[PDB]
């Protein structure tokens, strides 16, 4: 095994000599305490190692040892309901071994090797096995977790353990070639897990938020980016997706953000309920927390660990949602690394390969035919944190060219406490046309037309807002003031949503359709009234507007009756005006 | 043959190899690692001390002790043939459709030569894209460099596919004309996602346009140098076909913003101090070497026409990419988000769009005698209509004169029936018919920019001819 | 309109100046590293 | 451990750096003593080490050093600070040495000043409402125990006054929280970097007036002191704060006077080392350094104490996009941003509510914590004030005489809001009085315009007039 | 070299009333024209070449588009000399560059043109030099300076752009040749911001 | 050194209504007077020197016009000290490093002036220190850092510029001298953005 000694220490960067034969991007144990590092440069007999921990107290001459393998994740039973670090160290076990602080040099297994799992074999001797097939199954919190042949493994089965209880270290299946397949395997974190074929998304990823699910939808194998400045509500949106999305498994990556945001999930999710299964919400969740004051080099690791875990759960035939708290912090970590390496920067100091790395990460998303022939999907929602709120930054612009949906956040709306605070003008989705068949079959036959009518109304309001800023709102003619008012009704009664409310925190597609239909019918009747000579002031005082404004708060069970009453009441109110 | 093993440095995208003075500048090499995997790279610096290789893809498993470098070819070349029609390649020319590789008629340097100015000739004939806003108001002339200026969320890909499916020449319209002239479309897509790749494959396969197309598709997660090479290979094939087989070649370059970002990346990887706004100081010359590979040559029946497509980074036309492109190209087709969000497709806005060479490829003996004046009148009428549309919001429809009202109606009709053609394929005659039907809404004699002969000959058409198919 | 034009000119000047300063810094650092490599490799 | 190892072989002194040749046995980050020819001893820290030389950042000025008579000796491998309960009532300088005449403290432990990250599993949820006595904070930007809530200030704005007032008035309200009444006060750890004599005299006199010096630990780095010394001051302060909170059940309030000066020291060192910098010349790792500082707040499961941070920084040209405020806001859990426009009108505290924020406010307000109408009243106030500012922008175009009655009402609301809710002087308001003033102001708008408040609360609290409170 | 540089005391007659009256240029003078699209700059330059009192004409295209250069190279051959009725090319030297020709050539184009103009001046003639798109020449200069790794100024241009332009334009003038005859070079540049 | 720093509680009377009324400075405070060229920095500071209620004025001409130094030297000997009654020059120390005098001496001039002011404070006097331009001191530091080959912060200035300015301005203050008497130094700083 390749061994050497430290030659230079500058912060988290160590130069080790005597490492001839070391490979690029391999893990190395640094110092007498074996700090986990990675080789990022080879130069003659020297190697450039990035320590994933603090290097204070290290000395020149201390040994550096290479494991000869790149960063890898242990994939198998025991991840759901778990919280990990950037390199997949369980944090509950670190809490037990260490106190309330994280210390360096803790070695802890990712998967629990003492818990027992009820193994039910699904292969018999003499059966051919290929990468990604199902050998058996194991229960885990209401999921039928299935053990998969490692992707690059082939052969025929010699012996299969009988049904029973075993730890993940057990050689559950042995192959004629001698290979012993356990309940878990290891996968290089920078290699995309292979799939049979990628399919065109055709089903929505329902977040429970009206503006995103209606005006800016994202498909099940799609990718969305939500940029904004601090205070605009990115974390609240990501957590709402974690709580209310229709994905089977949710992976949450806290790349270089506040630790209180991880504490919030840990405390709250166990008390919440899975939207579909009904069990605890934390049972469908995997957390990867690398907070801001935790090692910088571990941010890249956190992102790739999350994407690998998501691809595993996709290979099992699930639909997985991956939330990246800030890809900007990943980019800043790359920049710190490159500055340490004395590389030639591009744009605002970022390494040239930042865009390529973002593209590689976002192209791991998608809906696939797994190597086992099932159907799984990964949907990636990445948050961006531009400096100054400037969306012309390299990170936001590079994301803008690879993602399907773009949920731009507005500081002006966040200042007024108008949430979700999405900049409608600066947001878009590329998944609308692909999801229309689903909407017709599963929401309402004319849902696409109503959505388009809402969009045309909003564009008309945006057009007239220029004249309003020029001459003021009272100078407008009656029809234009009606357009402005109905745009305001849309903003306050349909696009506004209260994450902390008991009912409004989640909205079904049918509730959204009902509110849209109410608003459009009101607009049509008001236009007819104005053509017949009814003042706007008399229109805006109609009490049916209060019903339209309180539709958001009607529970899901009571909503249909409320909607029928309101649809009757709108016609009544504009008939009574005469 | 010879394998170089004197690797003494690996860092990011670069590796240094000693005792390699036999490697030409810009040669393509193969990099074999200990595990046996074979990567690719390009020589970006050669000296008596060492050669510097830029590695395609990643340098993950490479080590100084087991890696070996070998020469593939001294100059990047592409084997071209007429058999490339109906085939899909990967940006460095490797098939990605599963059919056998092509046997080449010849191998050509992808960075072709500059055309001699004295061998060029004026563009004088038009390509029918099938889209009215282009065919009538911003005509595309064989040999022209006409980009589409797009935005973040706009359907540039759909318009590109539609043009690729519908583009044709009209020999019958050119005086005596001719029975047939070959036509091909070379589609270069750079930095596209899997969704866009699937869309393009399906679009070309379903309508049968594949049989007359060559596709060079480069994904966003492919190596950057392949992105840099994709347009060069596309244009090499285009030049082959046009100037050795008398084809009329249309080239669509789907995302030049992605190309320029790749250019910036590669510049930073070679340790070059960025120029204005981070982009290389030679970006103008590179974009010129790509764009200027179109034209029409004296003594050759073929032609090359380019349609670059750009997403203006933040709707800024002053951004370096669109500024330089406008400097080199001969007009622009501007998409609008207002039209898109109002439901209109293709969302081409005539007002900020211009084709600099339109006048030389429209008129008598090519299209129709009434083309130029009809275009000018449509432009003026639509501009008046939009202004009056803003004025009505303030002073109401009653305060308008009858002519102002007629312009107000015409603008809406123009958006609904002229711009908004959906997935239709309109011949130039159909588009001119629709234009005359719309102009008939305005009172005869208010059409100042059209001669009285053309008014007499074509004025009077009814909107019902297009009313049933918006 | 003149006020907006003045603001545009000012912001352009500030941004161009910042870019120039960053470029000078990069050139200085790279030159010093090259000298260090020449002196001591 | 008890043996002194000296390193002659200094090859370079320039600015704040010092290269020493044969020091391969000096650990990274170790603290050193630099002895000059006259016997004066000055401190420094190893920031780079190799077989060739060690780079030392000097904590004092380099005058009088020479490459012949100067020696570097090792003090300790890891920078540590002796801590004890007896730090309360003492004044130290930027490197934690007494500057009050008393003798050095006998440590109970020596803790690494860099600290370690709190395990997210170990963290609690910050939930206890702190009543600052300032209505713009209590109602709209609530402060919860365990929070990191900075003040974004200007050059001549009164941030020090606001911080001193918060320290003087801050208290928990166990009566509202349903908890057993208890009278535990706040211990104040005060860290000053680059503070002038004017500001320091203000703070010291204010604490002496309040009687808070007895339960305060002061780390004072003045503006005539070494700049590189500022690197260690926040870390020493937070080491002491964490120790008190999580080993002696104190509720600690940490004030960090000027983080702009800290960033200036960081940039100085970064430039000396010829590192490739980020924005405006600041190092690219400044986010990580500021997070190493700010993330040392919060509350821990199974322990009674807490650490609350209120950093104060001066946005250079009142610029919120400057790197220092920008990174801070991305790290901290809100910000209280002052406004020069309000300050010029005479409004104190000049807190502009729209750009301010409190991330954790929802944790510590509502039924059973403050009052059932709190969050909705804060939301309504924000909406009404935003409408008022918009109509202010509108009058410049249309003219006042063209306004509607509702627009005029929102103008009047904005004026009254600024003059009565934000302007409170040095008065301590209970959350009840603050909510009463908020409801009095909201009663100036028609009851149907209050769309963020539930009709139960509108019935119960709407109507009362402002004249009843004043005049 | 020349023997003496005379004064701007005699006019350069373009033949266009607006220029010849309101905004005249002297023999040995210098003028600049901006080219918007659709303004008919090409026809104006062609008429200056046709009807100017210049004996010889040097037209330098430094970095033009391909099709604009093709227009120039297909139109000038068909122009007629008003004095003789013969092809105007017989008294014209034409320098043509495109955007994709080497940057060194695009940078040296104006210098080559001015040297030829000065040669025909030293023969004792009046020469009109027309540099189309000096902005493209400045772009070539900016690229060259970047490749030489020079500190840019203003919008990336080298700090010697003004001096190079000055040196170029100051080669214009009416002179007494070394041979003792009167000759002139008049420069009309174009600027395309 | 000093025994103790006091709290400013008396005004630095200037003779200018605006400064004395709306924007006062205490007897041991600090003021900055920035302005563009032509606004009246020099006239304002000379009026401070002529009319202020300070016992001693130390006037530092750091990298500024020499005519201003000549103006002071020629004029002051004829004016009268407002309080003492003797000639105004008799209460004034002049430190002159004009614009065309050596650049590095600007820093020395600043430090020399502030030290002399501290000395006269130590005798028990109230001292006014005027710095004609700290911008030129910053320029000198930038030049020397260019020679050192240091890496600049914003606009080329060394990153320790704020530290030097802070150290200079912190020498102001009302104090108890080591001799037990009360002294004060008031600094007005001119900046030339
Ligand atoms: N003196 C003139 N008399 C009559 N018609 C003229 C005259 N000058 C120009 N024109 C006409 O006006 C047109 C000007 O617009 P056009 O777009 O055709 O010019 P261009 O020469 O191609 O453009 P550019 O300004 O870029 O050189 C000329 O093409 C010609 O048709």
């Amino acid at each position: 095994m390749i061994q050497g000694v430290i030659q230079k220490i500058a912060g988290p960067a160590v130069i080790a000599k005597g490492m001839l034969g070391a490979r690029m991007y391999d893990i190395c144990k640094v110092g007498e305490e074996g700090l986990v590092g990675e080789i990022i440069r080879l130069d003659g007999d020297t190697a450039f190692v990035q320590v994933y921990e603090d290097t204070s107290g290290l000395k020149v001459g201390e040994p550096v040892v290479s494991t000869g393998l790149p960063l890898a994740v242990e994939l198998g039973p025991g991840m759901l309901n778990g919280i990990y670090d950037g390199i997949q160290r369980p944090l509950e076990r670190i809490r037990e071994k260490t106190g309330i602080y994280i210390t360096r040099g803790v070695v802890v297994h990712a998967l629990d090797r003492e818990k027992k799992w009820a193994w039910t074999p699904m292969v018999k001797p003499g059966d051919e096995v290929r990468g990604g097939m199902v050998l058996g199954t194991v229960p885990e919190f209401g999921f039928t977790h299935k053990i998969l042949v490692p992707p690059d493994v082939r052969g025929r089965v010699k012996e299969v353990k009988p049904a029973g209880e075993y730890t993940v270290e057990e050689p559950v299946v042995v192959l004629e070639d001698g290979t012993e397949l356990k309940m878990y395997h290891t996968w290089p974190v920078r290699r995309a897990r292979p799939v049979q074929r990628k399919l065109d998304p055709n089903t929505p990823f329902l977040t429970g938020m009206r503006i995103l699910d209606v005006l800016f939808p994202v498909a099940m194998g799609g990718t969305a980016a939500i940029p904004g400045p601090f205070g605009a509500g990115k974390s609240v949106t990501q957590q709402s997706l974690a709580k209310w999305s229709n994905a089977d498994v949710v992976v949450y990556v806290g790349c270089g953000e506040r630790g209180n945001e991880m504490t919030d999930v840990l405390v709250e999710f166990p008390e919440l309920t899975d939207p579909k299964t009904g069990g605890p919400l934390m049972h469908r969740t995997v957390l990867i927390a690398n907070t801001s004051n935790m090692p910088v080099a571990a941010r890249e690791a956190s992102i790739y660990v999350g994407v690998t875990i998501a691809e595993y759960f996709r290979d099992q035939g699930f639909s997985v949602a991956l939330m990246a708290d800030s890809t900007s912090r990943w980019a800043e970590a790359l920049r710190e690394i490159s500055s340490r390496l004395e590389e030639m920067p591009a744009e605002e100091g970022y390494p040239p390969y930042l865009a390529a790395r973002l593209a590689a990460f976002y192209e791991r998303a998608g809906k696939v035919i797994t190597l086992g022939g099932e159907e799984g999907a990964v949907t990636i929602v990445g948050a961006v944190s531009p400096p100054g709120g400037d969306m012309s930054e390299p990170v936001t612009q590079s994301t803008l060219r690879i993602v399907g949906a773009f949920w731009r956040l507005d500081a002006s709306l966040a200042f007024r406490r108008h949430f979700p605070a999405i900049n409608w003008n600066g947001s878009y989705s590329l998944f609308t046309s692909a999801l229309d068949p689903w909407y017709r079959e599963n929401v309402a036959e004319d849902y696409p037309e109503l959505r388009d009518a809402i969009s045309e109304l909003l564009q008309r309001e945006a057009g007239l807002q220029e004249i309003v800023q020029l001459v003021g709102p009272d100078a407008l003619q009656d029809a234009e003031r009606l357009v402005i008012e109905v745009g305001r009704i849309i903003r306050e009664d349909f696009l506004q949503q209260n994450a902390y409310h008991e009912v409004d925190a989640y909205c079904s597609m049918k509730k959204a359709y009902g509110i849209m239909k109410m608003i459009l019918a009101f607009y049509k009747e008001a236009e007819a009234a104005i053509k017949r000579g009814v003042s706007i002031d008399e229109i805006l005082q109609l009490p049916v507007l209060e019903r339209i404004g309180r539709a958001r708060y009607v529970s899901e069970e009571e909503f249909p009756a409320y909607f029928e009453e309101a649809m009757k009441e709108i016609q009544g109110a504009f008939k009574a005006l005469a | 043959k010879k394998e170089y093993t004197g690797i003494t440095y690996i860092s990011g995208p670069l590796l240094f190899v000693e005792n390699a003075k036999d490697l030409a500048y810009g040669a393509i090499v193969d990099i074999k690692d200990g595990t046996g995997r074979v990567r690719g790279g390009q020589v970006i610096e050669v000296s008596e001390e060492y050669a510097v290789i830029q590695v395609f893809e990643e340098t993950t498993g490479l080590d100084l002790a087991t890696t070996s470098v070998s020469l593939v070819e001294d100059v990047a070349r592409l084997g071209v043939s007429k058999e490339m029609l109906g085939r899909r390649f990967n940006g460095i020319g490797k098939p990605i459709d599963g059919l056998p590789p092509i046997t080449p008629e010849k191998r050509l340097p992808i960075t072709g030569l500059p055309l001699n100015p004295v061998a060029r000739r004026k563009p004088e004939q038009f390509i029918q894209t099938g889209i009215s806003t282009i065919d009538v108001m911003n005509t595309l002339v064989r040999g022209q460099k006409l980009p589409i200026f797009s935005g973040s969320g706009l359907p540039a890909n759909e318009i590109a596919a539609q043009i690729a499916r519908q583009a044709t020449v009209r020999p019958d319209l050119s005086g005596e004309g001719e029975k047939e002239e070959p036509f091909a479309v070379v589609f270069a897509a750079m930095g596209i996602t899997q969704r866009e790749l699937s869309y393009f494959i399906q679009e070309f396969e379903r309508t049968g346009a594949l049989s007359r197309s060559v596709l060079f598709l480069n994904k966003a997660d492919d190596p950057t140098i392949e992105r840099i090479l994709t347009p060069r290979m596309a244009l090499t094939v285009a030049e082959y076909l046009a100037f050795e087989h008398d084809y009329h070649v249309l080239v669509i370059l789907t995302d030049m913003t992605n190309y320029c970002e790749a250019l910036r990346e590669i510049g930073a990887a070679r340790e070059e101090i960025p120029g204005r706004r981070g982009y290389p100081g030679y970006m103008y010359t590179d974009l010129a070497t790509i764009y200027e590979r179109a034209g029409v040559v004296e003594g050759k029946k073929g032609s090359v026409t380019q349609i670059p497509i750009l997403s203006m980074p933040d709707d800024d036309r002053t951004h370096p990419i669109p500024d330089l492109t406008g400097y080199i190209t001969e007009g622009q087709i501007q998409l609008s988000r207002e039209l898109h969000r109002k439901g209109i497709y293709p969302p081409i806005d005539p007002l900020p769009s211009l084709s600099r060479l339109m006048n030389n490829g429209v008129g008598k003996g090519k299209t129709r005698e009434d083309h130029k004046q009809v275009s000018d009148q449509l432009y003026s009428a639509y501009a008046n209509g939009v202004d009056i549309r803003k004025l009505v919001a303030i002073i109401g429809e009653d305060a308008l004169t009858e002519n102002d009202r007629r312009y107000l109606q015409f603008a809406d009709a123009f958006e609904r029936f002229f711009i908004n053609q959906g997935q239709q394929n309109r011949s130039i005659e159909e588009s001119l018919q629709i234009a005359w039907a719309l102009l008939s809404m305005l009172p005869q004699g208010e059409l100042k920019r059209i001669s009285k002969d053309h008014i007499g000959k074509y004025y009077g058409q009814k909107l019902e001819e297009i009313w049933g198919a918006p | 309109i003149p006020g907006i034009r003045a603001q545009i000119r000012f912001i352009q000047q500030v941004l161009e100046q910042r870019e120039r300063e960053d470029t000078f810094r990069l050139k200085r650092i790279k030159g010093k590293i090259e000298a260090r490599e020449a002196e001591e490799e």
